[PDB]
RNA sequence: CCGCAGAAGAAGCACCGGCUAACUCCGUGCCAGCAGCCGCGGUAAUACGGAGGGUGCAAGCGUUAAUCGGAAUUACUGGGCGUAAAGCGCACGCAGGCGGUUUGUUAAGUCAGAUGUGAAAUCCCCGGGCUCAACCUGGGAACUGCAUCUGAUACUGGCAA
RNA sequence: GCUAGUAGGUGGGGUAACGGCUCACCUAGGCGACGAUCCCUAGCUGGUCUGAGAGGAUGACCAGCCACACUGGAACUGAGA
């Protein structure tokens, strides 16, 4: 499913923002944000081992939006190449369109950015796409089009891109609305909250 | 054994059977009813449960556990083998599973709508 | 008995053709003595959509064995 | 720098006459990135120093590697009970393999990156009984002065 | 006195090696010559020593490091009613990356390392770590 | 070249035919182990004077009768 | 591919006692019923029923049947037999399996190389083509194998001494 | 425990071709526990599924092979039924 429901309550449990409804507001803004999304459905405990090793699964896989069957397909294609599997998998997951568009600025949420490829007013080189998923790779070219260098929209989550610092490994045009995916992503330092060690073990069998 | 030996008599291997009477061929059979039944399970102090003999076509006459909360049967009724069991009941082999033909949606579960046959409610 | 023809082996709504020689008591699909080719009709550019030999093209069809129109029209546009 | 976490914790049934004797007691895992040996118990009478006295004793004694570069360079066996518990080398470009009690033993002993498997019965008193029989097995480089020295 | 021959021998050897005898004898032949060897060069017994007499007998001595010359590896591989055979790759990678593993090739008696690249299969008896 | 396939004999009574077993190794698959798995065959003499262990080379050919398809090529050795 | 209004027309399903992530309040009271297994309920049920809430999956979700896996619990890889399941009550011996030690010979087993062949498809290695993906596809390797042709003689077997 | 064109040999005949395929005569052999004979069940294969592998299971679509077309039997023309 796409979700479509009460993001900043997730928060609470996550015990982590992880970019829900940034624009203004993170936590304990305007929002009851680290407490439990249950009166006593679910309250703070000392936790289980199985829920963290549930929990951190879930984590690098809903920063993406990638589905159950997807982010599972994408480790069966790094432990099928000779090189390193715990980083492959975290690259194949970077080559979604959605989480690329964000990261030029574009959207302010992560599900707002998901939801620009949504209506047309995203394209990728002179191809139109309204896919949330592509393939995206070095020396591509991320265009907005005619019709959204006019909605205001796009232009008040440039905002926010002023605020976050982009990444190195892309070109990043506002000027013009465009910017390059010129080389692969570094993960030398995005690797700071994921432990690919963790996973690797729960998914063998 | 002796790899000599083996070479003369290959290891036994082992053979499948199930919990239902004969693997069966369906995993949803329609069976015909004798009667309906009500034994108490083992121990004096456990719950009757609700039972009955069969009058499946395969000649197997056997007892089906029958859950929900009770029934609307007739004793001739045309059933649907879930070939669970229940472990309280002793020499089952079947339990009854209950949307389509003469069984159908149980009473007040409307939450548990892929059992029994329950449609969703529409409040 | 085996004929030069085509031979698809596309999806649907994809015609991508295979030249092969095949029987006609098999089929275009079935049995195959050989590939022989590969052919475009839609002139796609993607790599070896196209090849039609001149070994085979010119030994299987020396004791007979007939080829197709797009083929007859091809041998003049590679110029061989 | 240390390492030690906790494994079992439990508690034991006597009985004197007409005891239940609920005495709480437990396992433990200690390393160092190089692994140590120990994994006593400590009676308690509470959950949290039950777990306490039992790392007091179970950081008692260490035990040296075999690895090199984070792997083991050669496949060894070792046994204890129907534990039975058997590695071979991992190559670099992998994670931690191996869940059980042999996930949790095989990190602090300094690996990161090394194959396991565990035939036979785990049981989880001894498999570690049968971890540590193996860093008595060993093809680590004075072995090979062991035949070009020696 | 012996049916299988080799299989006596290394019984002899490891029992005898735990009690760090000084030497143990057991009826030679060929083999038993061109195996003793790989463990005089790696270094497990000092030298061997063939006294024909009313049959040749290998009186090989023992060798220790200091109180020790334990090997953590054995089998009988090929043997009577179990003779098998490998190829020049199918050879053992053993432990150590530098193992022995005393293989007859078709020419000698050489061993995995040596016997891979001299492009020659033969059967193991054993296998070294 | 050709091939002829050391037989011997073991049962020879019948004028102008010798039966003949041939044992091969055949190794288990599952156990590799090499064993004898004897299998006749039916070979014919030119004149029959054969009995019991005689070496002898048969090749594949045409019948001359029923279950055949071996002659005898020459007697290596005899011993009966 | 262009235009046209208008969030409009587009969420569900199971589960939350332990294995196993995910509970409260009521009603019921070893009854009703629940239940893959271990097992629940005897009127203050995190396990039954409803409600409230919480959890996991999501245009699907859950249940069953069925096959392999885990199960190295039929074991060549990879199993036992004093007492846990298993050693005939004990000898003899035919077939079968097995053969001390040295030399000569042979090359069948065996080792090496060569050559065919090992269908297409399928796997993999490298690489493309469809708006992506699904899907489509090129070339290489694999095709573990088998027969054939020629050599090798350490071991295994035959023969001779 | 099995086998009378059964096992084999001559000479006849027949097939597109090799064959007891079939016959006349002649010999009395042949086969078998390295499992004959008989009994149960099944189309077979590339492959397929699962599985670290070995293995087990399996044979759907797709390709190849084989077999069948109301039942049974039979022949015709033809390179081909």
């Amino acid at each position: 499913a796409r979700y479509l429901g009460p993001k900043l309550k997730l928060s609470r449990r996550e015990g982590t923002d992880l970019f829900l409804k940034s624009g203004v507001r993170a936590i304990d803004t305007k929002c009851k944000i680290e407490q439990a999304p249950g009166q006593h459905g679910a309250r703070k405990p000392r936790l289980s081992d199985y829920g963290v090793q549930l929990r951190e699964k879930q984590k690098v896989r809903r920063i993406y939006g990638v589905l159950e069957r997807q982010f599972r397909n994408y480790y069966k294609e790094a432990a099928r190449l000779k090189g390193n599997t715990g980083e492959n998998l975290l690259a194949l997951l970077e080559g979604r369109l959605d989480n690329v568009v964000y990261r030029m600025g574009f959207g302010a949420t992560r599900a707002e950015a998901r939801q620009l490829v949504s209506h047309k007013a995203i394209m990728v080189n002179g191809r139109v796409v309204n896919i949330a998923s592509y393939q995206v790779s070095p020396n591509d070219v991320v265009s907005i089009r005619e019709k959204a260098k006019k909605q205001s929209r796009v232009k008040a989550a440039l905002e926010l891109a002023e605020q976050r610092e982009k990444p190195t490994w892309l070109e990043v045009d506002a000027g013009k609305m465009e910017g390059t995916f010129k080389r692969k992503p570094e993960r030398s330092d995005l690797s700071a909250d994921i432990n690919e060690h963790l996973i690797v073990e729960l998914y063998s069998k | 054994a002796t790899v000599n030996q083996l070479v003369r008599k290959p290891r036994a291997r082992k053979v499948a059977k199930s919990n239902v009477p004969a693997l069966e061929a369906c995993p949803q059979k329609r069976g015909v009813c004798t009667r309906v039944y009500t034994t108490t399970p083992k121990k004096p102090n456990s719950a009757l449960r609700k039972v009955c003999r069969v009058r499946l076509t395969n000649g197997f006459e056997v007892t089906s556990y029958i859950g929900g909360e009770g029934h609307n049967l007739q004793e001739h009724s045309v059933i649907l083998i879930r070939g669970g069991r229940v472990k309280d009941l002793p020499g089952v082999r079947y339990h009854t599973v209950r949307g389509a033909l003469d069984c159908s949606g149980v009473k007040d579960r409307k939450q548990a709508r892929s059992k029994y046959g329950v449609k969703r409610p529409k409040a | 008995m085996v004929t030069i023809r085509l031979a698809r082996h596309g999806a649907k709504k994809r015609p991508f053709y295979q030249v092969v020689v095949a029987d006609s008591r098999n089929a275009r699909n079935g049995r195959f003595i050989e590939r022989v080719g590969f052919f475009n009709p839609i002139a796609s550019e993607k790599e070896e959509g196209t090849r039609l030999d001149l070994d085979r093209i010119a030994h299987w069809v020396g004791q007979g064995a007939t080829i197709s129109d797009r083929v007859a029209a091809l041998i003049k546009e590679v110029n061989k | 720098e240390l390492q030690e976490k906790l494994i079992a914790v439990n508690r034991v049934s006597k009985t004197v006459k007409g005891g239940r004797i609920f005495s709480f007691t437990a396992l433990t895992v200690v390393g160092d990135g190089n692994g140590r040996v120990g994994f006593g118990y400590g009676k308690a009478r509470e959950v949290p120093a039950a777990i306490q006295k039992a790392m007091e004793k179970a950081r008692r004694n260490m035990i040296n590697v075999a690895l090199n570069n984070g792997t083991l360079q050669h496949p060894v066996k070792g046994v204890h009970t129907g534990s039975r518990v058997f590695m071979q080398p991992a190559s670099e470009g992998t994670g931690i393999i191996a869940g059980g009690a042999m996930r949790a033993v095989l990190e602090v002993a300094g690996v990161h990156n090394v194959l396991a498997k565990a035939y036979g019965s785990t049981n989880p008193i001894n498999v570690v009984r049968a971890t540590i029989d193996g860093l008595e097995n060993m093809n680590s480089p004075e072995m090979v002065a062991a035949k070009r020295g020696k | 006195s012996m049916q299988d021959p080799i299989a006596d021998m290394l019984t002899r050897i490891r029992n005898g090696q735990a009690a760090n005898k000084a030497a143990v004898t057991m009826p030679s032949s060929k083999l038993k010559v061109a195996i003793a060897n790989v463990l005089k060069e790696e270094g497990f017994i000092e030298d061997f020593k063939v006294e024909g007499d009313t049959k040749p007998e290998l009186e090989l001595t023992l060798k220790y490091f200091q109180g020790k010359a334990v090997v953590e590896s054995i089998q009988r591989v090929s043997r009577p009613g179990l003779r098998i055979y490998k190829r020049k790759d199918e050879l053992p990678k053993v432990m150590a990356g530098l193992g022995i593993a005393v293989v007859s090739t078709s020419k000698g008696v050489m061993t995995d390392r040596a016997a891979r690249q001299a492009g020659l299969g033969g059967e193991i008896i054993c296998y070294v770590a | 070249k050709i091939r002829t396939l050391q037989g011997r004999v073991v049962s020879d009574k019948m004028e102008k035919s010798i039966v003949v077993a041939i044992e091969r190794f055949v190794k288990h698959p599952i156990y590799g182990k090499f064993i004898k798995r004897t299998t006749k065959l039916h070979v014919h003499d030119e004149n029959n004077e054969c009995g019991i262990g005689d070496v002898v080379e048969i090749r594949e050919c045409r019948p001359l009768s029923k279950t055949k398809s071996w002659t005898l090529v020459r007697v290596v050795e005899k011993a009966v």
